């Protein structure tokens, strides 16, 4: 089966790369660390108006001011 | 006498096929040849302006 790559590589040489174009697509997506990245900025744009809150005694967080450190840090993308 | 022509068996080794999976692949084959024999076109074309200029004879 070792010169089976190698009796059809010489052989029809067209299908035989598109296998391996079928291969090194479906895995890598599973392997490198540059998704989940993806993940974290197409949850991170903004379409909709962000409606604040009520608030009632707490206050557990997030003051009016938006240029406090309040909410999460998505910054990392500008110094990216 | 003979001349045997066209008659060739081929390599069928590990490395020599990579020069006829990079014909068919790639097309180093076709424009290299072909694309450089038409053109090709930089030579004087020789024509006769016919009521002007007439051509050779003989005796």
């Amino acid at each position: 089966v070792a010169a089976f790559l190698k009796n059809v590589w010489a052989k029809e040489p067209v299908l035989v790369a598109s296998f391996a174009i079928a291969g090194l697509a479906v895995i890598l997506p599973t392997l490198s660390p540059y998704t989940k990245y993806s993940l974290m900025i197409n949850r991170a744009t903004p379409y909709n108006y962000p409606v604040p809150l009520r608030d009632d005694g707490n206050m557990p967080d997030v003051p009016s001011h938006p240029q406090d450190p309040q909410g999460p840090s998505l910054e990392w993308l500008k110094r990216l | 006498t003979y001349k045997y022509v066209n008659l060739r068996e081929p390599s069928m080794d590990m490395k020599s096929v990579t020069d006829r999976a990079a014909q068919t692949l790639l097309w180093t084959e076709l424009i290299r040849g072909l694309g450089m024999t038409l053109s090709y076109l930089f030579r004087e074309p020789a024509t006769i302006n016919y009521p002007f200029e007439k051509g050779p004879l003989s005796p």
